[PDB]
RNA sequence: AAGAACCUUACCUGGUCUUGACAUCCACGGAAGUUUUCAGAGAUGAGAAUGUGCCUUCGGGAACCGUGAGACAGGUGCUGCAUGGCUGUCGUCAGCUCGUGUUGUGAAAUGUUGGGUUAAGUCCCGCAACGAGCGCAACCCUUAUCCUUUGUUGCCAGCGGUCCGGCCGGGAACUCAAAGGAGACUGCCAGUGAUAAACUGGAGGAAGGUGGGGAUGACGUCAAGUCAUCAUGGCCCUUACGACCAGGGCUACACACGUGCUACAAUGGCGCAUACAAAGAGAAGCGACCUCGCGAGAGCAAGCGGACCUCAUAAAGUGCGUCGUAGUCCGGAUUGGAGUCUGCAACUCGACUCCAUGAAGUCGGAAUCGCUAGUAAUCGUGGAUCAGAAUGCCACGGUGAAUAC
């Protein structure tokens, strides 16, 4: 029912940004569900490397946005007061869906 | 190569008669990477073969691949201003492969509408001596015994 | 109950779930030489069965995506040999030889900058 | 819950979904699906979750 | 231009990012304009104080800006009285407030920005090149990270012709990825033009 | 820098929306007819230079009109320049 | 090529036709601007079009039925 | 130059401005802002309107607007033989140096080489040299295999129940998806070699001698390119090499050259039916569905800032019917007539659609290029730039070789 999704920059930032959203849930009680994959954007970027004369050569870069879903099956009283504002995670773009 | 001898990558008989030279022949004969096509030319002009000359469906492509097999090859050994056609023994890999590549170029040059006739008419014309790959056989024997300064 | 096996090849993905029964195959719930085996592949996922002689023995019920005719049928192919631990090791000591359990690294190489495809170089000039 | 009539940006409280005891605001509206999205400023950073009309109450 | 820019690879691996803010996409620009528009007045601002190292995360509603530095003092102020005028005008830049933290440091010569800069105004004050060169390396080689090398170019030595220079004391594996290596630039300027200084310091590995 | 092209650039802009924008739907609306008349003369009166058309994108930094990206709002040099330096946010070079 | 719903005439230059039916024929107007359509409502007008260097006269006629003032105007030079 | 109809644009013909188109500072008065009229191609001059808000110790701020004056600002002006920074290139070929010791009066020599070995200055043996540093392998990413964790917007094997739609219980097995591990390290045996390094064959394994591919280019070289991305010394302009506006040029044509695309065909042309993708992008967006037009497209009109919704129907392939070696139902140039879309506006100089016309070209002289296996070849898809405009650039997959004595 509590669709999070949540969006990182980094492999290892979101799947510890999950681990606490998926401690603090199911210690202090409620049907919590694992964290569905949702697959890792990977956007390319290719520009001309030399200033003044480039017929052939040019530099690649790209970015890797990682996706996660928790998708908390039951909305329990105990998950809705304490499931947010302690990870401190200000790097993960996180979305909730009901 | 420089560093070590390589041989070309090898093939599994085909699945249709199952056998490793007919592979090889369909894989030198396709074109645009179509093996497909290819294949279906290849077994047309094999089947009208065999079915108007009579014979059986082997000795369609045996006799004529025999026919225009070689059993001397060249050698570039520079005597006559930097290359050569000394003459020596073909090798059984590339005794077969001449054949095939002379047969299919003789295919691709034959003046017919379609390719399974120009196959089919190549094949019988080289079974019995007359093809266009039997005198491309039948002038580099005569070179390589012309310039047969050394063996 | 079930010999399940995955296989792939290049682009292609199948699930191979090989059930006890009759000697036929189903694939993409439709039968064998209607989707192309009276066209090209049509023996290369027999090649595996033909050396244990399997005639009438297992049916095969397979769902594959991805890829053209030889990419599916690759995928296949590779999905019975995974799957082809349903007995005893015995049958498949001798199917290595044939080189059908071993997974093809043969795969599409990128392509590069100031180069048309994977390993073409634009035409220099005579002069 | 009372005030179920909603105007964009007026601020709101989450009472059913994760954000309980604090306030946001409502960025845009959807009336004919009746979903609101509001984002709550935490870390920082805005974070945008899906309320209801009858869920929730005009602060 | 061959040789390997560190900076680009290093931080993706061993080391953490300068900029690990997420944002949208779509309003990227903008963010990175007022990013941006803050680096060169704290470059500005913190000429005198001879800043080290920054590391700024912007999450669009705040924005955290860390500080590293020789001297926290003269940047901060007796209890507040000068950083408050800096985060005043960072919070009016870029609309959002500004959090402000300059981290205390001991030897901040293992750091190249630093050094980097030190070398630049002993550059403007006309003094020799060679002495302001070594004593860089030497102070810093024999103090702490196990490499480090300097090499300057442009108009040395009052000469009327292109030249480089560069002093390497230690060892700096630039092609090994796992070797944590700190890498900085700054042009100084002189009568003769702009001169081109470049700081190469190895710490460590993974 | 330049500063000819800046200067236009950024009149543009403004002027861009204080006449077009809003009387430009308007013009698509009655002049290309949908459902001659005489109210087409009133709606080709606006200004022939504050016209979007004529706005070309420029790189924030220095006003260049060539290599510009909209996404990272710069041009590939100065895209290189702060990517090389691990100033835009997780831009890893490319080694597929 | 033109317009779609209409002959797009300039405003100035729709100007220069409604001041055309009272004052009648007249000398040649130089005027700078080529991007108008001709019409049966626009024969007898005796304007310049612009060329870059010089204003070339031209006298409209029934053969002209959808060319612009810019066909008429010789922009580049010949050997 | 990763987008020249105006703009872009720097260059030209005309109309203009001089503390200025941009910035600091001084004085004076005016809220800013939103209105239209005449003239001119416009830049713009010359009038008629409305308003006087927030808020100050009422010195009426803080915002902005007009005028005047000097200091000045400005230049994609000159010089990459005065420069910073960036980049091509030799070349990813294996090279390039520092401490002592020793030799020669000394520049220098050894190390940095003789024998095996590798892609390697990689390792070992030998040994007046012993050690160390940059570089190479090496740490990075993807692919090839397995395990654990994980099942919505993805999936339907063991099960059944119905719209015969994964659609719904359920399974979350698993296609797929993505984090953490394990696995390949000359390791296991035999032979060879010097008993050293190492090599060949076989077993195991999904893959044996850096498994395949990419990133990463040493000390240095060409006074190599960029004063035009930006910065900058010197020099020059300053009622003008500065700044605004309309139009034109950047697209011309007795020519030569480079990089590309399409052809010369029955291996194919036309028409019908039909099977299978991967990688991406998308809010002034992608634009379903419905209707109108043969059509390009227009009006009406869901979903979603993204495994959901769209671009998007993958094409070669495969079945038949047609045409049979012709300048042809091969190939389409050029030209006329009539339209659509974007945009003040298709005007020299744009895209696409309909009708008509059907050049050259019969696989091309001397010569020359690319490729060692998922490669060459061939056929489609997406992206950057983009008001609207690619045969170029970047990226992805289908089929898939030939040949190494």
């Amino acid at each position: 029912r509590i669709r999070i999704r949540l969006k990182a920059f980094d492999h290892r930032l979101i799947d510890q940004a999950t681990a606490e959203i998926v401690e603090t849930a199911k210690r202090t009680g409620a049907q919590v569900r694992g964290p569905i994959p949702l697959p890792t954007r990977k956007e390319r970027f290719t520009v001309l490397i030399s200033p003044h004369v480039n017929k052939d050569a040019r530099d690649q870069y790209e970015i890797r946005t990682h996706l996660r879903l928790v998708d908390i099956v039951e909305p329990t009283e105990k998950t809705v007061d304490a499931l947010m504002r302690l990870d401190l995670a200000a790097g993960v773009d996180v979305q909730i869906s009901l | 190569p420089r560093r070590r001898v390589i041989g070309q990558r090898k093939i599994l008989p085909d699945p249709k008669f199952g056998s490793e030279l007919l592979a090889k022949f369909v894989n030198i004969l396709m074109v645009d990477g179509k093996k497909s096509t290819a294949e279906s030319i290849v077994y047309s002009a094999l089947e009208t073969l065999a079915q108007r000359s009579g014979k059986s469906e082997l000795e369609a492509f045996e006799v004529a691949l025999e026919n225009v097999r070689p059993t001397v090859e060249v050698k570039s050994r520079r005597v006559g201003g930097s290359t050569y056609q000394v003459p020596v023994e073909v090798r059984p890999v590339r005794r077969n492969a001449l054949a095939m590549r002379w047969i299919v170029e003789a295919a691709r040059k034959r003046g017919d509408k379609s390719m399974a006739l120009r196959l089919a008419n190549e094949l019988s014309d080289a079974a019995e001596n007359k093809g266009t790959a039997v005198k491309k056989r039948e002038d580099v024997h005569r070179m390589a015994e012309a310039n047969k300064a050394f063996a | 109950n079930q010999y399940y096996g995955t296989g792939r090849r290049k682009s292609s993905a199948a699930r191979v779930f090989i059930k006890p029964g009759n000697g036929k195959i189903v694939i993409n719930q439709r039968s064998l030489e209607q989707y192309f085996g009276r066209e090209t592949a049509r023996m290369v996922v027999r090649q595996p069965l033909e050396l244990v002689d399997m005639v009438e023995k297992l049916d095969l019920y397979i769902t594959v995506k991805g890829g053209g005719i030889s990419g599916q049928a690759g995928a296949i192919r590779h999905g019975i040999t995974r799957a082809l631990m349903e007995y005893d090791e015995s049958l498949r000591s001798e199917l290595r030889k044939a080189g059908f359990v071993t997974r093809d690294a043969r795969q599409v190489e990128r392509k590069k900058v100031g180069l048309r495809k994977a390993r073409r170089r634009p035409q220099f000039s005579k002069r | 819950r009372p005030k179920t009539l909603f105007e964009p940006g007026e601020m709101v409280r989450v009472n059913d979904g994760p954000f309980a005891d604090f306030n946001g605001v409502v960025e845009e509206v959807d009336y004919e699906k009746s979903r609101l999205k509001v984002s709550v400023s935490i870390f920082g950073r805005a974070t945008p979750v899906e309320l209801d009309f009858s869920q929730v109450e005009k602060a | 231009g061959q040789k390997v820019h560190p900076n680009g690879i290093r931080l993706g691996i061993v080391k953490p990012w300068n900029s690990t803010w997420f944002a949208n996409t779509k309003e990227f620009a903008d963010n990175l304009d007022s990013d941006f528009k803050v680096r060169q007045y704290l470059t500005k601002e913190l000429a005198k104080a001879s800043v080290s190292r920054i590391v700024i995360e912007r999450p669009a509603k705040s924005i955290r800006v860390t500080i590293h530095t020789a001297r926290p003092g003269i940047v901060i102020g007796k209890k507040g009285e000068d950083v408050e005028k800096l985060r005043k005008v960072v919070a009016d830049i870029a609309g959002v407030p500004a959090q402000i933290n300059i981290a205390e440091v001991r030897k901040p010569e293992l750091d190249a920005k630093l050094v980097a800069d030190s070398i630049t105004s002993q550059l403007e004050r006309r003094v020799m090149f060679r002495r302001a060169m070594k004593r860089a390396v030497q102070n810093a080689m024999r103090l702490g990270a196990k490499g480090i090398k300097v090499e300057v170019s442009g108009r040395l030595g009052g000469a009327e012709i292109a030249r480089t220079e560069w002093y390497r004391e230690g060892r700096v594996p630039l092609h090994t990825l796992r070797a944590d290596i700190d890498y900085n630039t700054s042009e100084a300027h002189t009568t003769y033009g702009v001169i081109g200084v470049k700081v190469w310091i190895f710490k460590g590995e993974i | 820098a330049k500063q000819s092209m800046k200067a236009r650039e950024v009149k543009r802009v403004a002027l861009a929306d204080k006449y077009f924008a809003k009387r430009a739907e308007l013009k698509a609306i009655i002049s290309d007819v949908n459902a001659r008349w005489n109210a087409v003369l009133k709606l080709q009166t606006l200004p022939r230079d504050s016209s979007p058309s004529r706005q070309r994108n420029r790189c924030r930094q220095t006003g260049r009109p060539h290599g510009f990206l909209r996404k990272f709002g710069l041009s590939r040099i100065k895209v290189r320049e702060a990517a090389m330096r691990g100033e835009i946010p997780g831009l890893k070079k490319a080694s597929w | 090529r033109s317009l779609k719903k209409g002959p797009f005439i300039d405003l100035h230059l729709l100007k220069k036709v409604e001041k055309a039916v009272e004052s009648g024929d007249k000398k040649p107007l130089r005027t700078w601007s080529r991007r108008s359509t001709i019409f049966p409502n626009m024969i007898g007008l005796t304007i310049a079009v612009h060329n870059g260097r010089q204003h070339v006269p031209v006298f409209v006629t029934d053969e002209m039925v959808g060319h612009k003032l810019g066909e008429f105007a010789p922009t580049r030079t010949y050997r």
